[PDB]
Parts: C-alpha cells; sequence; structure tokens
C-alpha cells in the first residue's frame, strides 16, 4: 500500500543571500581605482 | 607611531610575526586553504581569545611612509620524483607489433610513462625507469609476436668504448666495461623518447644546448656514427690461439647487426654519440652533458604576502591566487648532497645477494641490457631550513587582524610541500608622506 | 544551561545595545573559510535569513 | 550588492577594478523545504557567464 | 544566561550593535580610499 513521497522546493536563498560571499576576510573581491592599490572595501570577519 | 588600539602607541620599528602554527585557533578560515597559503592572525594577543581578535587592526602611521624589514625561515619536505614538479610525465615510443602487420617494417606508438612516486637516489631512479619501460613492453608488447631483445629504449650509466681497438672495432676481453660514466640512453632507431612535456631531462643530463627553442626530443635518427660496437668472441678467440662478432648470447638472445659480418650493432647511445662523432654537425651541437644533478634543479618560490606589503613595481594587487605581488623570491630548499663512494657497483651484488631477487634486474645475460651499474658518485636531496633576508620594501598603512601568507612556485601554483612556513616582519620608517 | 561566557577587557564606547539569540550548530556554516565541510544540512539557516 | 559601503555610493568617473569571489557551495545556495543533505545526491550550480 | 535543555549542540549568538561606519571619497579619478570605524572592535 504506498503513500506518496514527501515534497521539498528547492529555490534559491531569500534575496540571493550567500551566492555572494561578503563576511570572510580572504577570498573577497574589491573595489578600487583602477591603480589606487589600497581597496574600499575590505570587512571584518563577525559582522554579517 | 605605530598605533593599535588597545594597547599605548608603541614606536619606531615594532615586529610583527606571521606564524603558521596559530592558524589551529582560527579553526575556521582556511579549510581549502593549504599549508602553503595559509592565513593566520597578526595579533597573538592572549587577552583577547584571538578567534575574535581577527578583525583589531594594527594602524601604523599615515604621515610618514613606513617601510618593512622582511625575514622568513622555510623547510620544505619535497621528495625528488613527484607528480607535482612533473618527473614522472613524458612519452617514450617503443615499437610495439611486428607479426600481424603485413607491411614490413614494424608499427610505433608514442607511450606515456609514469613513476611510482618517492624519493630515490639517481643510481635507483634510471634503474626505476626500468620498472616504467619493461611494463608498457612486458604488458603490451610481448603479447603482440616480438622477441625480449628487441626493447627500444633503456636508459643506461656505462660506456662501450674502453676495449674499442681500432684494429679490429670489437672489445678484446669480450665483456662490456661494468663501471658508469654519465647517465646516458640506449636506443634501438626508430622510436625514440621525449622530454619537452616533462622535466626528466634535468635528472639525466642530456639536456638541450640552445635550450629555449620549443620542442626537444632526441629522436633516434640524430645519432650518426654513435653505434655501439659488438663484443669481440672471447669464448671463441681464447678457446683458438679467429675474431668474430658475438650475434646471439647466451640464451638465444641476439643482437642487432646491420649485416652479421660488421663489427658494429644497430643499438646506438647517445654518450657514444656526443664525444665519439662529429663535434659540429652531431648531437654535441644542439645537446650538452651536464652533472649527476639527482636534484632536477631547484625552481624558485615566490614569497608573497597579499595585504601586509604595498606592493612591488608593475604589480596588481588582485586577489587570484596566481596573480599575488611577490615580495620575495627566495631560493627552494631542497639541497642536494653528493655522498661518493667507490664499492657500489658491487654493492649491487651485495644489494642483490640480500634478496636473491632478478625482480629488479631483469635480462642479466644480454650485455646491453644488463642493469645499468650505479655511478660512485650518487646523489642525495636533503631539504635544509633557510633563513634568508628580503631586504626592505614598502608597507600597506592600516594592516588587517587576519592576513593571508602565500609560496608560490615557478608555474605560479601554490606549493603542497610546504610544510614550514614562518614569515617575519620588521616595519621601520623610509621617507615623510607629508612635508 | 549555563554559558559562562565574558568578553575581553576592553573599550565600550557609546554602544546601542546586545541582541541575543539562539541557533543549531549542525544549522549554520562556517563562512570564515571559502568552503564548507562538516555543514551536511541545507536549507533556511537562522544566521542569515 | 549587499555591502554596505557599496550599497549606495556616488562614483565620481574613472575606471574601478572590481574584482569579485562567487560561490559554487550547492550545499548552502539552495534551500530546501526539507533541510536535508545537499551536495551528497548531486545537485550542482554551474556558471556560464 | 541559563538555558533550556535540549537535543542539538546549539550555539549562543550575539549581535552587539555597535557603530559601523564607513567615510570614503575620492580626491582624484581612481583613487577611492575609504576609512572605517567599529568602536569596541575597533578598526581604521
Amino acid at each position: 500500500q504506498a503513500a506518496p513521497n514527501r515534497p521539498n522546493y528547492i529555490g534559491f536563498r531569500d534575496n540571493f543571500i550567500g551566492l555572494m560571499y561578503y563576511n570572510s576576510t580572504g577570498n573577497m573581491g574589491v573595489l578600487a581605482g583602477q591603480a589606487s592599490q589600497l581597496n574600499a572595501v575590505v570587512d571584518l570577519q563577525d559582522r554579517n | 607611531s605605530i598605533r593599535y588600539s588597545e594597547l599605548a602607541p608603541l614606536y619606531d620599528t615594532t615586529r610583527v610575526y606571521l606564524v603558521d602554527n596559530k592558524s589551529a585557533d582560527i579553526a575556521s578560515l582556511n579549510y581549502q586553504n593549504d599549508h602553503s597559503n595559509f592565513q593566520t592572525t597578526v595579533v597573538q594577543n592572549n587577552d583577547f581569545t584571538p578567534a575574535e581578535a581577527g578583525t583589531q587592526t594594527i594602524n601604523f602611521d599615515e604621515r610618514s611612509r613606513w617601510g618593512a624589514d622582511l625575514k622568513t625561515i622555510l623547510r620544505t619536505n619535497m621528495p625528488n620524483i613527484n607528480e607535482f614538479m612533473s618527473t614522472n610525465k613524458f612519452k617514450a615510443r617503443l615499437m610495439v607489433e611486428k607479426k600481424n602487420k603485413e607491411t614490413g617494417l614494424p608499427r610505433y606508438e608514442w607511450f606515456e610513462f609514469t613513476l611510482p612516486e618517492g624519493n630515490y637516489s639517481e643510481t635507483m631512479t634510471i634503474d626505476l625507469m626500468n620498472n616504467a619501460i619493461v611494463d608498457n613492453y612486458l604488458e603490451v608488447g610481448r603479447q603482440n609476436g616480438v622477441l625480449e631483445s628487441d626493447i627500444g629504449v633503456k636508459f643506461d650509466t656505462r660506456n662501450f668504448r674502453l676495449g674499442w681497438d681500432p684494429v679490429t672495432k670489437l672489445v678484446m676481453p669480450g665483456v662490456y666495461t661494468n663501471e658508469a660514466f654519465h647517465p646516458d640512453i640506449v636506443l634501438l632507431p626508430g622510436c625514440g623518447v621525449d622530454f619537452t612535456q616533462s622535466r626528466l631531462s634535468n635528472l639525466l643530463g642530456i639536456r638541450k644546448r640552445l635550450p629555449f627553442q620549443e620542442g626537444f626530443q632526441i629522436m633516434y635518427e640524430d645519432l650518426e656514427g654513435g653505434n655501439i660496437p659488438a663484443l669481440l668472441d672471447v669464448a671463441k678467440y681464447e678457446a683458438s690461439i679467429v675474431i668474430e662478432p658475438v650475434a646471439k648470447d647466451s640464451k638465444n638472445r641476439s643482437y642487432n647487426l646491420l649485416p652479421n659480418d660488421q663489427n658494429n650493432t644497430a643499438y646506438r647511445s647517445w654518450f657514444l654519440a656526443y664525444n665519439y662523432g662529429d663535434p659540429k654537425k652531431g648531437v654535441q651541437s644542439w645537446t650538452l652533458l651536464t652533472t649527476a644533478d639527482v636534484t632536477c634543479g631547484s625552481q624558485q618560490v615566490y614569497w608573497s604576502l597579499p595585504d601586509m606589503m604595498q606592493d612591488p613595481v608593475t604589480f596588481r594587487p588582485s586577489t587570484q591566487v596566481s596573480n599575488y605581488p611577490v615580495v620575495g623570491v627566495e631560493l627552494l630548499p631542497v639541497h642536494a648532497k653528493s655522498f661518493y663512494n667507490e664499492q657500489a657497483v658491487y654493492s649491487q651484488l651485495i644489494r642483490q645477494s640480500t634478496a636473491l631477487t632478478h625482480v629488479f634486474n631483469r635480462f642479466p645475460e644480454n650485455q646491453i641490457l644488463v642493469r645499468p651499474p650505479a655511478p660512485t658518485i650518487t646523489t642525495v636531496s636533503e631539504n635544509v631550513p633557510a633563513l634568508t633576508d628580503h631586504g626592505t620594501l614598502p608597507l600597506r598603512s592600516s594592516i588587517s587582524g587576519v592576513q593571508r601568507v602565500t609560496i608560490t612556485d615557478a608555474r605560479r601554483r601554490t606549493c603542497p610541500y610546504v610544510h614550514k612556513a614562518l614569515g617575519i616582519v620588521a616595519p621601520k620608517v623610509l621617507s615623510s608622506r607629508t612635508f | 544551561t549555563s554559558v559562562p561566557i565574558s568578553i575581553p577587557s576592553r573599550n565600550w564606547a557609546a554602544f546601542r545595545g546586545w541582541s541575543f539569540t539562539r541557533l543549531k550548530t549542525k544549522e549554520t556554516p562556517s563562512l570564515g573559510s571559502g568552503f564548507d565541510p562538516y555543514f551536511t544540512y541545507s536549507g533556511s539557516v537562522p544566521y542569515l535569513d | 550588492q549587499k555591502f554596505f559601503a557599496i550599497k549606495n555610493l556616488l562614483l565620481l568617473p574613472g575606471s574601478y577594478t572590481y574584482e569579485w569571489n562567487f560561490r559554487k557551495d550547492v550545499n548552502m545556495i539552495l534551500q530546501s523545504s526539507l533541510g536535508n543533505d545537499l551536495r551528497v545526491d548531486g545537485a550542482s550550480v554551474r556558471f556560464d557567464s | 544566561f541559563e538555558v533550556d535543555p535540549m537535543d542539538e549542540p546549539t550555539l549562543l549568538y550575539v549581535l552587539f550593535e555597535v557603530f559601523d561606519v564607513v567615510r570614503i571619497h575620492q580626491p582624484h579619478r581612481g583613487v577611492i580610499e575609504a576609512v572605517y570605524l567599529r568602536t569596541p572592535f575597533s578598526a581604521g
């Protein structure tokens, strides 16, 4: 006597959060100039 | 002023330490990062339990342009034969079959070979090639109708002129000499080898006179006049006192004689053509003879720090690991040590007497295909820790608390054989950013 | 039951306040690395959404 | 783009290098109605351009 | 704190509301410079 298997929607996450991975210093991109040599974007580890 | 948030503003050459073994406290930052490319926290402040102290930056002064005094140590346990520096990816063509072709001449095919990855001496690695070059004749070649005395490529360390009397052009005691001069190749013409894909030519010493010109394959038609001679039949010369070249050996194994009456063999050799042919047009004009040199040449490592250092000139500060700005080019700490002996040709018989194995010595009666003798100058590659200096080079002002160290090889990827990385950075004042 | 936890002694210069809540260790990634083993669980982490 | 210093910004002109690292962790890019184990089943995100 | 009993190993999530300010400006064409602040856990 077979009963139906259980559903599982597989979306993305809410507002795609994580597809950009922020909040980890090291492997995070920059917003610098072409030659500014100091990025305007670093972040600290405990800030989500 | 060298400012920090928690402590008082200290002065004028502090010292920041970029260690590796501290990283086990930050057990979440570097999982897929190797031991060379890692991340550590600079601060080493036991008050803050430095899982949380990875954010407290070390703010240098912004009024005077700083400058570091870089020092580092590096000890890398790296095997002499690896899969990383491409010591076991070469091509060596062989004479596969000659039975069922019905075209006369046999068929050839380029075979890619591998080596069991470890750390081996030069007396063994050349004789470990005979675990690679046999296992695609013992696997593929023997099953398709070709005799055992027709194996194309065998590396060798011996000479074939030591009894060559030009009265006769044979070897008068009837045995080839057992000393090891240089590692050359011993070949059947038609099925050459390759080293352009590999770095294994650095191991032997059979490299190229004009090294940059792309494509280096010592094909087996370029060796002209370097025919290995035959044997004077000392079993019949001494039993008659007439001159006979030895055609077949003692187990129905023949050589390759051009006709049977010529006192040369079709088996050629590189060292027999490098120094016993024409010195202007031969292989001597586009190859050269070098040292034994088991180390294969140390490819330099690029010591790099992405965020500690304002970059050297013409470097992008990008985050790609193959584009980090190099802040120092130190030597690879793999170091050559030449251990000499004299009994090593007889120690071959000693190392055979403790095993009773012909496993490592196939074909003991074919005098060409004898196991190549041990050189008297053996070389091994140990690994000395190198405390080195990289002078003085500029500094990013606000150094982050977490910090990446990256060691990068000549192929511009991270080394997997670095297993003790340690950088020491000491700031100082270079110039004045304000007037 | 208890969490005998205390911050290291340092400046508290004019902040706004605490905000404490909870989550499961299985249901929360290790984001400090570039990639995450020990994170078999998948879906609607309390740490982000 | 959710990062606060580049959420809003008024770019006065120039050429700006804009490095970025994306995520291919299929384990935590796909929310589930179940909270199962992804990446052991065989889901795989890929990136064309 | 002291909390209830559970089943899973859990983590005690604290969200200190502690002033994050960025002060960016550009004096040139392609020279952008960021100044940060967070004032405990200081960084600049």
